[PDB]
């Protein structure tokens, strides 16, 4: 029965149009999930230069601005790794006094461009 | 740059019409008083599609509204967009319909039809490459089919080159407003097949249910019922008059998209269509677009398509709006429905993009479909038809005006005759 | 001095050279209206036309208007020559027949009076850059009309189509392996190379290294631009080894009959990916041979090289050049011809790769190989089984009938086709006598 | 990235993942109308799991809502967190369940699962991978239990590669609110046994003795006691929504926790769980949480492991903490109590450490067990079936409806043979 | 020149693998970024990208997300190629046949090509370093598979394995003893070296010599880095004795089949503990020797040392360090065996090991102890019964052949499980002919 079947889809539509909530207003767009188009060289649909959203411009410099100088704290088992990455007192570490590192003398320059 | 003239045949192709040009004005900028007040330039570097520019920097559209009942045009001219139209071609007629074929195709429609021939030639020839005519009408009942299927017939034969679009209201099986419905269906088709390119069945049914089941309308009104055939209008006619990549004019369409030369009856398609409740709770996406395009709920002829293999299928997006969305969902689309798709004719699907949209959203996809499902529609008004007739009663109306008994007989073979070819194409 | 003329037919030819001369004008130094802030270098594209502007060499010509009033609206209006830009009054439809037969006679006149009145102004013509599509009928019909006119008054000079292939696996027409089975059946004698582009190569490359996930046409053509770019380089600059175009004719088409070679570009780095590669020559030449940076959607290992040009522009170092040669020729993936041992080019020019605002990266070495493969055998065999089936029982083919074409010449494109395809086997045999 | 989609039946289940998405939803730090008001980027880190995006930052749960009486959706729309769901999700039925397994299976429920089918196809391939489906219903009782064993079915024979999580409340010992929960659980017992991956059975008066005896409750409700249900699903999915430590998922559990095909019925339980007054007193490390997760009063089902050997355990650690400690006490229990683990599988103790903990704590343990004494609860429910089914009571409707005698026999013979393998593992 | 590419498999290969690049990256004077801030030394692990930028030769690779995820947010993702972080859809799930033959093919091609780029970008390629575990699927399965497609691809290329064996008493899953014996059942053929790391002899370690007691695994993992690091350490540095990786290998081995060394560290002392003893090299030696100390858990004296290699870094006289293996060689508790009577290897490093911020010391002096005893022949025995017990029923068995694995597969591993102990004793009896 239609006239039945209609009469319990508008009871519905009266529930939702009574009792709905507008989303309101604040666009919270997620860091981690944006990919774009790319516009046409000479047009006139494009080109015109629409202005651009601040709260975007500082927002993706806040994304991809560090753990450490973002969260203050060490969230993560795997942020204690790599936190404190600055050394520690003064290494000097270019007096060869007690520093022994391999340095390229003529022969291995040389020799790096054999073979290949 | 190029022309349409629009042809309105009947009470249901004037009523279409007007809400075409409403959703066009609105999309081409033009208020109630012809006065452009718009926002972007590209709304009218090509206006010059529907709208006869004029003199006072007002554009009026180029359309006929035929009707035999002096009515109709009232309506329009009551309407909202009433003071639109140019009053010269307001073609009325003191004369009764009795939604009748016979009294508009053998009978005083052949006396209005000239005064239309006349009337429709002077902006079908003001013009500088005109790709052809939009008839708007519906094969239930009169007027729109006794004046629309000899409208068709001369303007065929004097216009042999351009493209016939002609969008008709086909019946519903649950209903019908007309008893003698079967006899201007099966007398419609036999002058539709040999003369139009590009017609459109829509099934008042599977518009219904698109307001409920998808729209999620409460009372729904035949504005909204002509309105989603309007935009569907404006989707399948968006490339000329705005531009993009892809561009699709109605020759590209139809030698796409019309197979054989008898195969060319469509089922059109829009699908954007969300609920006023649900249109938050969307993620509009193309992917998303796609689901909705070729579900079976948005088709708006009344045939579930999984009765028969799609022959082909267009789409026309309009928004900007990049193409791997389009193109690799087209092939997943053909992947999964693969026993829908034909095997002769490999990768069968169109495709075209506009760069605007239709104002109010972001994204549009207007679909077009050929299949073999053409059978859910014409045997089944056969069957009517032939209970009908064996029964030889409504008749007598027909053969007094002129009409005889024979040329149903063969009206009735060439209608079932074009589902021999359109039952094989389904069974290779 | 050393100038070609481009002509860009087609929507997909007009959008190709929408991102070529875009890219050219930030190659040299040409600004939006035209005019050059202040040696030689610009003449080969840009005539100099007295006041300080560098007009194009171009026909931009398409037998439909609203994709080329879009050049005559544009930001770049005022550097394009207001009759350069040819449109027609109508679209030729996806059909052969509006492309070749009935319309195209009224814009062929027109076309042609304007490729003889550019070429008048020209002084040392290598040949004529023609960009389209083997897709549309604007792009099949109308190509296959230019190059007969043009092997007719222009019988001697060098052409060069970059042609849009059909996607192999999705597509976007249906009526594709009808319209590019006919222009491949005309422009066959009369195209001395086509070098060859499809899109879901570009789709798979940008998605794979340039890590866009929804590119459209302008980054596809972005980098046919960056193609077309490279290949016309050393007849722009100065470089180590210099090589034109009727070289480039001469060698990477081997017999008459067989003039289908394929590109591939090298780095497509995505900006946010350089600093993490050296962009060594080495690496950069195994790119171009790995066959996922492919140019079209045909397996180089399902197939065997004939010639390969490698054209290193920027700061290549001469002899790197050689030392990845003596790699590849090394591998046994890439499988050569045993009828060619001697099939390579080097092309080094000293000008950096250039980058609009875009997704492409600023380069310092980069090289279109470009590579006659035997590869296309199967692309060719994956079109016409598109055809075989379709015109089993005559579909589609009553537009074609009916618009002036004639039925029967669809039976002598199979058979050249055919041909073709036994031509592929007869080259591609190894030798035993 | 992974994804898991929540079918949700029956009222039982309804309430069940009602109050389950209020908790992840605080715990995701999203506003009731859908806002993302956050604290932490780890929260939309890997919020693509039960909260589909859409425009504007509006998150969706991807859940689908079936009942076969239409009040309860009624009033989850009308509850707090209720304007969150899709409306189309919102399946409805317009018809009585009436506590009828037969209606529940072979009634206007099977009239209603081609359109569950439909919107849960949906929710599916909009992603790219499916960890699987996680459902939420009553093992007695009508609907849940017969839309339970119904989509179970259809899902199975749909995609059988993936999870099911069938969260069941088995009929009750000290009372029961349906005269027919025996017939409703032994054929739902018949259907989940060679269909799901990993079912969780949670007893009611487990929920009741943890409510009083442990959390010292004075008036807790079906809120409460449905938040304590809440908390031991939202524990197990989850270092697949936060970045883990040895994380595991759900697949990860399974696997090394059903060792037969058929033994996959378990024991939940989460247990940072302190009586209000002694939070105070209360002293949280990981020794204490290790002592009150293995002590046998925060037990989601009343089944005493005291009264049989474990099979297999899980340990869903969630919080900031080393971990010596946690792996110590997994051999300290192991070695402490070692006649209640079975010695065909020794070291049987799977752990994970998420390393987001819940809000209120910074330590939680989701406790998961698979032991021999789930067959008490098998077995009584056995027994009553027999009392029942012996006198052929309440159950001529079941035969009306479209049933036999033979089905019912098979349900109690395939319990009997549920009756074989966990009595045997309980003596090796 | 010397270089050596560290491939990660498995989460316990992503964290010991951020332990080693986080413990490196300090060593050499790198920033969290690639950049230096204001000499050959970084090539062993790090290539020079121009303007300071220092790529690590790391291929991380996981089934599952969220531990890449982990790097690719932390301050460490300027440092690594992005893609070189190699990321699945779908975890293993604790199974050996979802990690070698359900999902592998996702994967495996991609891994393999970007070891060929790093390889072709390498120009003395010594060798790789495989991090994994014996327990989980994904530390299993996918190093079982990885191993016979580089063997096949690089079969004259030195391997060194870093392991976690399964715990003595406690263990984390039910299934790391099927996981381990497939994993070595098919790495026993192919495996060049691996050295086992088992996990609670970490935890004893750390509870008495660092005086700690809240350390996770981070704390557990850098002691592992350390080891590496001092492992390949000569390759890279100055020093008396130059140990190289093909040395490490020739000499840890006594058979075609016994490859698993157990390594130890010495100064695993925590700050506030070593103002109080001398670190000086004879205890630096004997330290190593204590059966308290070894970093898998098998007391040696029910075993036989076949052979030592000690690396000593640091301000070590090279004269001491004789004496110190002078008084060790005559003590009766350490017992070697009867056909290998020089056993201790000395490789002497001039420059002390680097401190990073944590609870490790800063000590002038180091050792690490590299044995192969027949002690871990208990340990292997231990595995194979537990791999019995559970297999005598077919327990945690329908997983497995339902994920493309067969059910004999389980039988060859044990068989031969039972040959690699049989040889085991076969080696250790002592000669009387
Ligand atoms: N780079 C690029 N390629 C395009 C563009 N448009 C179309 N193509 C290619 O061309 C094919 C179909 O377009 P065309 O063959 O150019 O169509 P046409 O030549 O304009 O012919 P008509 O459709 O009759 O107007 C597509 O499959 C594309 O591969 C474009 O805008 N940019
Ligand atoms: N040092 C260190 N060891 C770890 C860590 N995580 C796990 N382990 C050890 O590795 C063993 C099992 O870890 P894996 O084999 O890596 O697990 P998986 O490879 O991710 O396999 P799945 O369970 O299928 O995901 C555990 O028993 C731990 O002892 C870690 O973060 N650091
Ligand atoms: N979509 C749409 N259909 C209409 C409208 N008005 C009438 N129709 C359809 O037209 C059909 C009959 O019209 P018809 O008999 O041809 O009117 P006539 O032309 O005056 O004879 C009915 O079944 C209606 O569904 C309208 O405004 N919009
Ligand atoms: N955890 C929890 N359990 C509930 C809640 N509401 C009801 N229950 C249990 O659900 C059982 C009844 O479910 P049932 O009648 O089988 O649902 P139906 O088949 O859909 O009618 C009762 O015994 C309650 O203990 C709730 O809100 N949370």
């Amino acid at each position: 029965d239609e006239v039945h079947q209609n009469q319990i889809l508008r009871e519905l539509y009266l529930k939702e149009l009574r009792t709905q909530i507008l989303y309101t207003q604040y666009h919270v767009n997620p860091l981690r999930k944006v990919h774009t188009i790319a516009r046409k060289p000479m047009s006139w649909h494009d080109n015109l230069e629409e202005p651009e959203d601040a709260r975007f411009l500082n927002l993706i410099h806040h994304a991809a601005q560090g753990p450490r100088k973002k969260y203050p704290e060490t969230q993560t088992e795997s942020q204690e790794i790599g936190w404190d990455s600055e050394p520690l007192v003064n290494p000097a570490r270019d007096d060869r006094r007690l520093n022994h590192f391999r340095v390229y003398n003529d022969i291995t320059l040389y020799k790096a461009k054999m073979w290949s | 740059m190029r022309e349409i003239v629009h042809l309105q045949a009947g009470q249901c192709g004037n009523q279409i019409g007007a809400k075409f040009w409403e959703v066009i004005s609105d999309e081409h900028g033009i208020d109630p008083t012809g006065t452009y007040h718009g926002d972007s330039d590209l709304q009218l570097e090509r206006i010059n599609v529907y709208y006869n520019e004029a003199t006072g920097g007002k554009y009026v559209p180029r359309a006929v509204l035929v009707d035999l009942e002096p009515g109709t045009m009232d309506s329009v001219r009551s309407g909202p967009f009433g003071q639109i139209f140019r009053p010269d071609n307001f073609v009325f007629g003191q004369s009764g319909a009795g939604n009748n074929w016979a009294k508009g195709h053998y009978t005083e429609g052949a006396e209005l039809v000239d005064s239309v021939l006349d009337v429709v030639r002077k902006e079908a020839e003001s013009c500088d490459c005109l790709q052809g005519f939009q008839l708007t009408h519906s094969l239930g009942g009169g007027t729109g089919s006794g004046m629309g299927t000899l409208l068709i017939s001369k303007i065929r034969e004097e216009y042999p080159d351009r493209i016939m679009n002609t969008f008709s209201v086909v019946p519903s099986p649950k209903v019908s407003d007309t008893v003698v419905e079967p006899y201007n269906a099966t007398l419609s088709v036999h002058q539709l097949v040999e003369n139009t390119d590009e017609t459109y069945c829509i099934d008042n049914e599977a518009l219904y249910d698109i307001c409920f089941r998808t729209l999620k309308l409460t009372t729904p009104t035949y504005g909204d019922l002509n309105h989603l055939v309007s935009a569907t209008m404006s989707g399948v006619t968006t490339c000329l008059r705005f531009p993009g990549q892809l561009n699709a004019d109605l020759r590209k369409l139809a030698v796409n998209m019309v197979p054989f030369p008898r195969l060319h009856f469509f089922m059109p398609g829009f699908a954007p269509l969300t609920s006023r409740g649900s249109q938050q709770y969307r993620a509009l996406t193309v992917p998303e677009l796609t689901q909705q395009m070729f579900d079976a709920k948005n088709m708006m002829a009344a045939c579930d398509p999984r009765h028969g293999r799609y022959l082909t299928v267009a789409a026309v997006f309009r928004g900007r709006m990049s193409m791997k969305e389009v193109d690799e969902q087209m092939l997943n689309v053909q992947n999964k429905n693969s026993s829908y798709f034909v095997e002769w004719i490999p990768n069968n699907v169109k495709t075209a993009v506009c760069d605007i949209p239709p104002r109010g959203l972001k994204m549009s996809a207007t679909f077009i479909g050929n299949s073999t499902a053409i059978q859910e529609l014409f045997k089944r008004i056969s069957e009517q038809f032939t209970a009908m007739f064996r029964r030889k009663a409504f008749l007598h109306w027909y053969t007094g005006e002129g009409m005889d008994e024979m040329e149903f007989t063969e009206a009735e073979s060439n209608m079932n005759d074009l589902g021999n070819p359109v039952v094989t194409r389904g069974a290779c | 001095q050393r100038e070609c003329i481009s002509v860009h037919v087609g929507q997909a030819g007009v959008q190709i050279g929408n991102a070529c001369w875009e890219l050219y004008c930030l190659e040299h130094g040409i600004q939006p209206d035209g005019q050059m802030p202040s040696d030689d270098s610009f003449n080969t594209f840009f005539s100099e036309t007295g006041a300080g502007k560098h007009v194009p060499r171009a026909v931009f010509v398409d037998l439909e208007p609203t994709v080329i009033d879009e050049v005559r609206t544009g930001t770049y209006r005022q550097l394009f020559h207001p009759e350069q830009l040819i449109t027609g009054k109508e679209d030729a439809a996806n059909n052969y027949a509006r492309g070749h037969y009935t319309i195209g006679k009224e814009l062929i006149d027109l076309v042609l009076d304007r490729i003889r009145k550019l070429a008048d102004q020209c002084t040392g013509l290598q040949g004529f850059l023609i960009f389209h599509s083997f897709g549309g009928g604007t792009g099949s019909g109308f190509t296959s009309l230019l190059m007969e006119r043009l092997s007719v008054d222009y019988g001697k000079k060098s052409k060069l189509e970059f042609s849009i292939y059909p996607a192999p696996q999705v597509s976007t027409a249906v009526v594709e392996p009808y319209n590019s089975i006919l222009t491949t059946h005309t422009t066959l004698e009369h195209s001395d190379c086509a070098f060859m582009v499809d899109n879901e190569a570009i789709y798979d490359i940008c998605r794979r290294n340039l890590d866009i996930e929804r590119p459209t046409y302008t980054n596809l053509n972005r980098l046919i631009s960056q193609i077309v770019s490279s290949i016309t380089a050393s007849l722009r600059f100065d470089g180590a080894l210099n090589v034109d175009l009727t070289e480039f004719q001469t060698n990477l088409v081997p017999y008459p009959r067989i003039h289908f070679p394929l590109a591939t570009y090298a780095p497509v780095i995505s900006a946010e990916k350089a600093y993490h590669e050296q962009l060594s020559v080495a690496e950069i030449t195994n790119a171009c041979f790995e066959p996922a940076n492919q140019m079209v959607k045909c397996d180089p290992r399902h197939g065997k090289y004939m010639a390969c040009c490698l054209l290193y522009r920027g700061d290549v170092v001469p002899k790197d050049v050689n030392a990845a040669i003596a790699a590849i020729k090394t591998k046994r993936s890439i499988q050569f011809v045993d009828w060619c041992p001697t099939g390579f080019k080097v092309g080094i020019n000293y000008q950096p790769p250039t980058v609009v605002p875009g997704d492409l990266a600023k380069v310092q070495r980069a090289v279109c190989m470009l590579s006659n493969t035997t590869a296309i055998a199967e692309a060719w065999a994956r079109l016409d089984h598109k055809f075989d089936l379709m015109y089993a029982k005559r579909a589609f083919v009553h537009w074609y009938v009916g618009e002036g074409m004639e039925e029967g010449e669809f039976s002598e494109a199979r058979e050249d086709m055919a041909a073709l395809e036994k031509d592929y086997e007869e080259v591609g045999m190894d030798s035993v006598e």
